[PDB]
């Protein structure tokens, strides 16, 4: 959980990058959100390699829950 | 000899001779014909799976016995049309029966006679077990159709 | 829009809208969410399942009489010079001419090919098997069932010929038999490790066959739009 | 008391290669393969009657980010989305299917049942027996020849004293420790790494040593019989075994660690690394 | 051909009917019967079970049932069947060696 | 029977003895047809005369474990001269497979497997729960908005 935070914190701010083309109040609002299966409206990044961090971001988010609800089919068998 | 059923195994002298369920048998080695000595020699004890059904057999139908290993004559079979080995040691009156290592085929059963079998054997096969078994039709397999 | 939702997603699109139906679409949610909670757990058990060996008749069979109808796979070992050699030479000519390059080194050099696919089936006698079945830690190993095999004879005792004694070893044997002594026997100098359940194991790193049973689907949906391109096209050619 | 077999458990970690085990690493090879297919192929067959709002809408579909623009106007575009969708969602619900018959169908070898089995019947040589030499249950066991199988390794294995034969169980020097009953059950409730299987066989009883006919017979025969009905073995009992600080260690089934689940971290570096080798070559395209 | 008054089953009278008595034990006595020349007709049980033994008479005597009391009393004159090998039918009656293991 | 017998002079499991002495059958020509009706939800008897009958039904499976092994035989009566020829006889018809064609020609097994089954065969009528409340959203959607017209 902690380093999941510590890379969360680091990719929305270096998506400050697009700056050599919103805040980091705006970023983190949205990668924190994917991650947990989020529907929230959000305001979308700007700039194709923003596309493609944001792609590499949803891909790590389906593997993250697919991979826990596989385990809390363990510690609810007990 | 070296059946599954009865294992040899030579003597260390813990008890000074082998014991704790096991009985004693006999096999006369000898070589080099011409030492015109006293010719034969010693053996171990034998147990296992044969000397144990003898066991029971030995105590139960009131005799005593005695074991001996067979040496030359190998394990029966047919030459020059005698009759060598562990049918013809029977036919010749130097035993009486012979347990262990058999079968009832229509040759090894015309010179001497044969009781009721105490295991089944034949002619089998053997395979493996196919490790792996996915089902390439399960992603339409959950809900059936009527959802 | 009714269609992403029950599924993960489209891209985000217009026309939610209409101060009621602010309420169709989130049942819709809710509905969908159960469902596939639902599937991708009932799912979860399609992958757990029994073990599976062949089905393997009697000899009599057409997997044996002609190794070659399916041809490549089958090669019969064994170990010539025997008494079950020339049993299987008074019925099944070809197959010891069909042995060939086979002829493994002693009973006990079978199972190390076993291990490594060089040898797919094995004939010998039955009793020395099914001791060497409980005898490898890899329970890899293992017979076919009983009431089938081929040389149905047994191991008795040899009583000399006209004796008197041929009368009464009967009654002891067979008392030790209808009396509950020999299984004890059997348990304590037959059997082995592997006498076990062949309990639920799992599955494999997917391939391609299995997940493949659904590419078709996709073929299949690639088709009718090809099919619908081709028949809509019509009224702009019309 | 009686005796049993003591056994050294081990602390539960279930063992997973990476984040894309349970699937062959051809699998995903051709899912890009149809992914790009179905994309591009829908791309043109619209384009008849918005290449990106083709590689984008389908490349986002599958990792569920509704991402950037796309849609399908045509009536051809949308059947073929609409399936895509279908087959982008059977995917990664069989994913876990399949993740969920592997992490709860993978626990340890099974514990061993005491004398009981053939598990011990033969003695594989690779785990290991004792007893104290010299002890009561080598008695025991040699006027039974059975366990000769058992008793020869044995003869080769035992130690000096019970103290370290059961200190060397707590190195992975010796697996087993075989031993009577009051001195197991007071030792695993200490430590943590030790554990019975509590199935008994021989129920002995502990006793006093005094030379035959000495004049202390009926004496001590008749004052240990007080000294179980008013409770001073009782207190004995309790004062002196200090009995619990261990529990129930209930199979927590693998929890999992940073070095298991390295894999999707390499994942999202290989997605850092593409930032600024992705800022030059596009920007210098523009 | 095959005769038994079989019509019923214990627990109503018998009717003198032949019936047809095909399968698999029939292949084994014919390959047996050129074998060794017989001429055969065979019979069925009138007692519907194997047999055993048990106190009969309200005493304190034995008499086999079924089959093999239709045995040794004489009337029969060999048993094809799956008749099973047990010490207590051994000691009155001779056994083949065993053929469907 | 030949295994009642077995039961009764074995004392090991008199319990057993008991079990059964006040439900046994008139013969095994009506026990399968009785578990095909959950009368008698058990049966134990010979080898060959159940592992047939994966053949011919496919609803009545075996176990797996084998119990008493003894054998088939002949009978004949107290040691009259066929007892040697036949004897004999019977191994003249164990190499040349005579066994073997009768086991093809009189068991026409392999009609089915035991193929352990399907778990968890999920459908309607235990899957409802969710179709009511969708409906009733369906149906109160079409009631509500004869109220919010009040709302302007
Ligand atoms: N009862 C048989 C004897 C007999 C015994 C064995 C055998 C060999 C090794 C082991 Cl460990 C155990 C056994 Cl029982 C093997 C064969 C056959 P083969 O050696 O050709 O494979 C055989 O015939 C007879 O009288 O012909």
């Amino acid at each position: 959980w902690v380093m999941m935070f510590v890379m969360l914190l680091i990719v929305s701010a270096v998506a400050v990058f697009v700056f050599e083309y919103f805040t980091i109040g705006k970023a983190i609002w949205l990668l924190w959100g994917l991650v947990f299966n989020n529907s929230v409206p959000v305001q979308n990044p700007k700039g194709t390699t923003s596309k493609i961090m944001v792609s590499v971001w949803a891909f790590f988010a389906v593997i993250f829950l697919a991979s826990y609800t596989a385990n809390l089919a363990a510690f609810m068998i007990q | 000899e070296e059946a599954p059923f009865v294992i040899v195994e030579s003597v260390d002298p813990l008890s000074g001779t082998c014991m704790r369920n096991t009985v004693p048998c006999q096999k006369r080695i000898i070589s080099e014909n011409k030492t015109d000595e006293e010719p034969g020699y010693i053996k171990k004890c034998c147990k296992g799976f044969c000397i144990d059904i003898l066991k029971k057999i030995s105590k139960s139908v009131k005799f005593t016995y005695d074991l001996y290993l067979v040496t030359n004559g190998k394990h029966g079979k047919k030459i020059n049309g005698t009759w060598n080995g562990m049918i013809g040691e029977v036919v010749m009156k130097r035993a009486y029966m012979a347990v262990g290592s058999l079968t009832i085929n229509e040759e090894r059963s015309e010179v001497v006679d044969f009781s009721v079998p105490f295991i089944e054997t034949g002619i089998s096969v053997m395979v493996s077990r196919s490790n792996g078994t996915v089902s390439p039709s399960a992603f339409l397999e959950p809900f059936s159709a009527c959802v | 829009l009714l269609w992403g939702l029950v599924f993960n997603n489209s891209v985000p699109v217009q026309n939610p809208k209409g101060t009621t139906s602010k309420i169709m679409v989130s049942v819709w949610a809710f509905f969908a969410v159960i469902f596939l909670a639902s599937y991708t757990a009932n799912l979860a058990a399609f992958m757990i399942q029994e073990e599976y060996v062949d089905q393997v008749s009697g000899l009599s069979d057409k997997k044996f009489q002609r190794p070659n109808d399916f041809s490549p796979p089958f090669r019969f070992g064994t170990v010539p010079n025997g008494s079950t050699e020339r049993n299987i030479r008074n019925n099944y000519a070809e197959m010891h001419a069909y042995m060939g390059k086979f002829n493994q080194r002693g009973v006990d050099d079978a199972l190390l090919s076993l291990k490594t696919g060089k040898l797919d089936a094995f004939i010998y006698d039955a009793a020395v098997l099914n001791y060497m079945a409980g005898r490898d830690e890899g329970c890899k190993l293992v017979t076919i069932g009983s009431g089938k095999v081929f040389a149905s004879t047994g191991y008795g005792i040899a009583i000399q010929k006209d004796s008197g004694w041929k009368r009464q070893v009967d009654l002891a044997i067979l008392q030790l038999f209808g009396d509950g002594e020999m299984e004890e026997l059997e348990a304590l100098w037959l059997t082995g490790i592997c006498h076990n359940e062949k309990n639920e194991v799992m599955s494999s790193q997917l391939d391609i066959d299995n997940m493949a049973g659904v590419f078709y689907m996709l073929g299949a949906a690639m088709a009718l739009s090809l099919i619908t391109f081709i028949s809509e096209h019509l009224f702009y050619w019309q | 008391q009686g005796l049993t077999i003591l056994v050294k458990k081990e602390i539960p970690r279930s063992t997973l290669d990476s984040f894309m085990q349970p699937f062959q690493s051809t699998l995903w090879l051709l899912v890009g393969l149809s992914v790009h297919v179905v994309a591009v192929m829908l791309y043109l067959l619209d384009r008849f009657s918005t290449l990106s709002s083709a590689m984008w809408f389908s490349w986002g579909v599958l990792l569920n980010s509704g991402i950037g623009e796309g849609a399908p106007r045509s009536f051809s575009a949308r059947i073929l989305g609409m399936v895509w969708a279908g087959f982008a969602m059977i995917i990664v619900a069989s994913y876990t299917a399949n993740l969920a018959a592997f992490l709860v169908l993978d626990r340890p070898e099974e514990r061993i049942t005491g004398i009981n089995d053939p598990r011990l019947r033969n003695p594989s040589d690779k785990f290991i027996y004792a007893t104290v030499k010299q002890s009561s249950v080598d008695i025991y066991f040699r006027r039974q020849v059975e366990l000769s199988t058992m008793y020869r390794h044995m003869e080769k294995h035992n130690y000096e004293s019970a103290a370290e034969a059961i200190q060397a169980v707590r190195d992975n020097k010796l697996h087993a420790f075989i031993w009577d009953s009051a001195v197991l059950e007071f030792e695993a409730s200490q430590k943590c790494d030790l554990v019975t299987t509590g199935e008994l066989f021989f129920r002995s009883g502990f006793g006093i040593g005094m030379r035959k006919d000495s004049p202390w017979k009926q004496q001590v025969s008749l004052s240990i019989l007080k000294s179980h009905e008013n409770g001073f073995m009782e207190d004995l009992d309790k004062t002196w075994v200090r009995y619990q600080e261990c529990d129930s260690r209930s199979n927590a089934p693998a929890t999992l660690t940073c070095e298991n689940m390295a894999g999707v971290f390499m994942l999202v570096a290989g997605g850092i690394v593409a930032g600024i080798f992705l800022i030059f070559i596009e920007i210098a395209y523009k | 051909i095959c005769t038994g008054p079989n019509d019923t089953s214990p627990g109503s009278p018998r009717h003198t009917v032949p019936q047809c008595c095909y399968g698999f034990c029939i292949d084994l006595l014919i390959k047996l019967a050129r074998t060794m020349q017989f001429t055969y007709e065979v019979h069925l049980v009138a007692d519907g079970k194997f047999g055993t033994q048990e106190r009969v008479q309200n005493s304190n005597k034995k008499e086999w049932n079924g089959m093999m009391g239709e045995l040794l009393s004489g009337q029969a004159d060999m048993i094809v069947a799956p008749l099973t090998i047990n010490n207590e039918r051994a000691q009155y009656i001779e056994f083949s060696k065993p053929f469907k293991y």
